[PDB]
RNA sequence: GAGCAGAAGGGCAAAAGCUCGCUUGAUCUUGAUUUUCAGUACGAAUACAGACCGUGAAAGCGGGGCCUCACGAUCCUUCU
RNA sequence: GUCUACGGCCAUACCACCCUGAACGCGCCCGAUCUCGUCUGAUCUCGGAAGCUAAGCAGGGUCGGGCCUGGUUAGUACUUGGAUGGGAGACCGCCUGGGAAUACCGGGUGCUGUAGGCUU
């Protein structure tokens, strides 16, 4: 049986990365957060206030609450049997916006976009991605030179 | 007296070194390392023989030392006593524990089965695996059929299968052998004694100057 | 002539601090009678110096009082240290000088140069111990944007020599 | 053969930097973390700060708020923009850091359209003078004082271009402990004497102090006061000369300038091919150097 | 590579270390949340809010200890 | 071409020594009456402007060290899933997918935002 330590087993997920140590940089404190936005929990461990759990590092939720320092954000958990939604109070300094949404709530707007010029243009133009089917035929020249035989080598000891 | 070598040949017993959290453990008995005339320093033993394993096992110390001594002796009377230079390139690190002995008669001490049974240290073994030297020896060129032979000797005091191999590399360096004798002549490879220096062409040139001199 | 006067506006040797310093091992009237000599030798006030780890081989605690020392500074600094090479009779040997080009030197009778023995003053010793500085050396000891102080503006061992042989005319060898 | 050398290839392996305006010596970022950081519950209100700085011969003041990508001057003020009117010379002290600071609040709100209201106070009187919001109209500008390294001490130039901030319509938080007028040990701010220096009067009596002291060295210290004839009386109001044309015509107009050239004061980098060649006619003048003995 | 009361790990350099100055936010309160978890409690902890203060020029920081441990229901007694 | 004030990314920016820096500016610097701090006006604070780029700083340099990015190492080590595959075992081949790291060898060496200067 081991401790129900809160920081068990964090010796390398809070501890900082190599030659990235000392201050935390600035601009991470001026990121601005909005509530209902994906935000990716990893938690720092220079900052020891309002730090999340260790379920929690690497985890992925919204915000539903914005404080003074710190904001709150829904992030499902599974235990066991059941996948609950647990409330966390986590500092601005332990999570960092997500890309994954990003790259999303820009093509939405792209898709929108290309969909209203659709018409003056008269295109139906592609807004679905289709994932990656399988390639056309072509011609492979061989330029004049032959393909070079390849062949298997004998069997040498040196290490 | 202790165990055979049976009870400690496999490897399956996550590498457990001497530190701070494993203390007293018996010495280990091959205490020379390098041996032979250790000062030649590099045309006097061109010739690089080596004794490599195939098997993934454990090497006591108990057996390194007694192969070290074996062929040491058939290596003295073939080429004299400083005509060699064998260096057994293993160290016995892994530490191998034993449960304790009980005697009489199941009250003292403390403990009468398997209860508490996380044993005490006695000796020290080195795993070896496939692509592995255990033994070196640098001769002469005319003193290849006695490396080989003082080497198939040590064979017998190891459990595994071993395999006799002249290196391409000249003596104990990384560097092959017909290569060699011009890189030393373009500078590019500087002897000290038992190895050599390569010297890049990417230094000072403060560095280039005092040795093109 | 015309590379021999570059150094004439800002590389001139001089004087930055002078460095007093009598250690007792007697915390009471062996320091504070030794602290009454500084205030006429100089003019200021001597600040203590206490211990910072025990020994005990010769008897001192640590928090004790062991030292006086006292930093004489600007055109006060020159007539103290005249009053010392004359002392030591314009001779002082070359492992006085330091690696950074500092001197220091021992006075084993503190009457010597010199006020008048008091009725209730010490037969003491000090040492004084100069630190020799250049127009510009004020960089690395600021608060707003300091740093290190050059590679050739830096204070050398044989060029303590070019500002002593000439200003005091002191002579060495014996160097050993 | 005498140190292990700490400075070893091992030491630059694991070498971290700080910051790069801290390495330079530049900046505090642990005061920077504190006195910049909006509250998130704002969400996107600037905080803005006023940057005040003092070189050897210049005064320097500007408002500033920080985003992403670096920090927003918004307004900012200086003290080589000073002899455009009144003042010719008596730069970087507590009377021009006043002026600084006088000018760089002026400048600031009617650029927002307030210049006809919060006027700070016309008259000169050093005591606490905090601006009040007027109701029915906008509101005051919020601004906190940046002082960088140095030191806040009593009679600082830096709480001159403080006052003159507040002076001059700014609402800024701050307290009478750190000015020249406050007394330390019976908790006394005089407010009279605080007078004497937005003026310039300690300059003034101290120009008066050195004409009975020597003749030569008072002309050697004040060597461009000699200079527009400026006569250790006058003072007074040759700084209140200086508050009128602030509060008429605070706009900064610049002149501009596209007649110049694009020569280089400097050494292009040395590319790859003249680094290459370099080091073989080193190598090619020290063969065929040494072949003579 | 020192120090930070202690075990060890993590964190930390115009700092969390050291030395000084000024002080009780180790105060009074209602909830929400996290950790163990049955998503019960205790213990500990995190964000707030309402007071009342402390500190600094100010931004701010503080409702015990740089973070991870240092402790206890009903009944009963006692005090406010 | 660039510099101050403020920054963002925090070494392509650091470190060692060398060479140059026109004008601005930053500095060194000159003082200690007031302001304010000391054992000491050296730091801190303040009032200044005789003197210089000597230093800081900026730019370049170095068959530089680091750091960054490539190769090579190497389809190697390791590995997902598979077999009534091998072998006495230890362990090793094959099938189906993914796939590293050092030594060694190249190249690179700060970008950049707001605001205000000089550069004819
Ligand atoms: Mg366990
Ligand atoms: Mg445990
Ligand atoms: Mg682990
Ligand atoms: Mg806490
Ligand atoms: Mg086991
Ligand atoms: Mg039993
Ligand atoms: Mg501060
Ligand atoms: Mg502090
Ligand atoms: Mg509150
Ligand atoms: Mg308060
Ligand atoms: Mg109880
Ligand atoms: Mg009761
Ligand atoms: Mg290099
Ligand atoms: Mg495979």
């Amino acid at each position: 049986t081991n401790t129900k330590g809160k920081r068990r087993g964090t010796r390398y997920m809070f501890s900082r990365p190599f030659r990235k140590h000392g201050v935390v940089p600035l601009a991470t404190y001026m990121r601005i957060y909005k509530k209902g936005d994906i935000v990716d929990i990893k938690g720092m461990g220079t900052v020891q206030k309002g730090m999340p759990h260790k379920c929690y590092h690497g985890k992925t939720g919204r915000v539903y609450n914005v404080t003074q320092h710190a904001v709150g954000i829904v992030v499902n958990k599974q235990v066991k049997g059941k996948i609950l939604a647990k409330r966390i109070n986590v500092r601005i300094e332990h999570i960092k916006h997500s890309k994954s949404r990003d790259s999303f709530l820009k093509r939405v707007k792209e898709n929108d976009q290309k969909k209203k010029e659709a018409k003056e243009k008269g295109t139906w133009v592609q807004l679905k991605r289709q994932p990656a089917p399988p390639r056309e035929a072509h011609f492979v020249r061989t330029n004049g030179k032959e393909p070079e035989l390849l062949e298997p080598i004998p069997y040498e000891f040196m290490a | 007296g202790r165990r055979p070598a049976r009870c400690y040949r496999y490897c399956k017993n996550k590498p457990y070194p001497k530190s701070r959290f494993c203390r007293g453990v018996p010495d280990a008995k091959i205490r020379i390392f390098d041996l032979g005339r250790k000062k030649a320093k590099v045309d006097e033993f061109p010739l690089g023989g080596h004794m490599v394993s195939d098997e993934y096992e454990q090497l006591s110390s108990e057996a390194l030392e007694a192969a070290r001594i074996c062929a040491n002796k058939y290596m003295v009377k073939s080429c004299g006593r400083d005509g060699f230079h064998m260096r057994v390139r293993l160290h016995p690190f892994h530490v191998i524990r034993i449960n304790k002995m009980l005697s009489c008669a199941g009250a003292d001490r403390l403990q009468t089965g398997m209860r508490g049974a996380f044993g005490k240290p006695q000796g020290t073994v080195a795993r070896v695996h496939i692509g592995q030297v255990i033994m070196s020896i640098r001769t002469k060129l005319q003193n290849e059929e006695h490396v080989i032979e003082a080497l198939r000797r040590a064979k017998f005091k190891f459990p595994g299968r071993q395999k006799i191999h002249i290196s391409k590399k000249w003596g104990f360096t990384k560097f092959n052998a017909d290569e060699f004798e011009d890189m030393v002549a373009k500078k590019c490879l500087i002897p000290d004694g038992c190895g050599v220096k390569y010297v890049p062409s990417h230094g000072p040139l403060d560095k280039w100057r005092v040795l093109h001199s | 002539q015309d590379q021999g006067e570059k150094e004439n506006p800002m590389r001139e040797l001089r004087i930055r601090k002078l460095c007093l310093n009598i250690c007792v091992g007697e915390s009471g009237d062996r320091l504070t009678r030794a602290a009454k000599v500084l205030e006429q030798l100089t003019g200021q006030t001597p600040v203590f110096s206490k211990a910072r780890y025990t020994v005990r081989s010769f008897g001192i605690r640590r928090n004790e009082k062991i030292a006086v020392h006292c930093t004489v500074r600007g055109a006060k600094a020159e007539e103290i240290l005249e009053k010392g090479l004359k002392v030591r009779e314009y001779e002082l040997r070359k492992n006085n000088f330091s690696d950074t080009g500092n001197f220091g030197f021992g006075i084993q009778e503190h009457i010597d140069l010199g006020i008048k023995y008091d009725p209730s003053i010490g037969i003491y010793g000090l040492d004084f111990y100069v630190v020799l500085g250049r127009p510009g050396f004020s960089i690395a000891d600021k608060k707003r944007r300091t740093g290190c102080i050059g590679a050739k503006h830096r204070i050398s061992k044989e060029e303590a020599m070019r500002w002593f042989q000439q200003k005091y005319d002191g002579i060495i060898l014996p160097g050993k | 053969g005498f140190v292990k050398v700490v400075k070893n290839k091992a030491y630059f392996k694991r070498y971290q930097v700080k910051f790069r305006r801290r390495r330079e010596g530049k900046t505090d970022y642990y005061a920077r973390k504190r006195l910049v950081i909006q509250d998130k519950n704002k969400y996107n209100t600037p905080k803005y700060r006023m940057i005040v700085r003092v070189t050897n011969r210049d005064i320097i003041c500007q408002i500033a708020y920080a985003r992403i990508e670096g920090d927003m001057i918004v307004c900012a003020a200086y003290a080589h923009e000073l002899p455009k009117y009144g003042v010719k010379v008596g730069l970087t002290n507590y009377a021009a850091a006043y002026c600084t600071g006088l000018l760089l609040a002026r400048r600031l709100l009617n650029r927002f359209g307030m210049d006809k209201i919060y006027e700070g106070q016309v008259e000169v009187t050093g005591d606490e003078y905090n601006v009040e919001s007027i109701d029915g109209q906008p509101g005051a500008f919020t601004c906190y004082l940046d002082a960088g390294l140095a030191r806040t001490t009593t009679g600082n130039k830096v709480f001159g271009a403080l006052k003159g901030a507040v002076d001059g319509g700014l609402s800024i938080p701050h307290s009478t402990k750190r000015f020249p007028g406050y007394d330390s040990e019976s908790k006394e701010f005089n407010a009279e004497v605080h007078r004497k220096h937005i003026m310039g009067q300690n300059v003034a009596d101290y120009m008066r102090y050195l004409m009975e002291e020597d003749e030569d060295a008072y002309k050697k210290q004040f060597s461009q006061y000699i200079k527009n004839s400026v006569t250790p009386d006058m003072m007074e109001e040759m700084y209140k000369k200086a508050h009128a044309a602030i509060r008429e015509n605070p706009v900064y107009e610049k002149k501009p300038k596209k007649e110049v050239k694009k020569k280089r004061w400097n050494r292009p980098k040395m590319s790859l091919a003249q680094k290459k060649d370099r080091v073989a006619q080193k190598k090619a003048s020290f063969l065929r150097a040494q072949e003579r003995a």
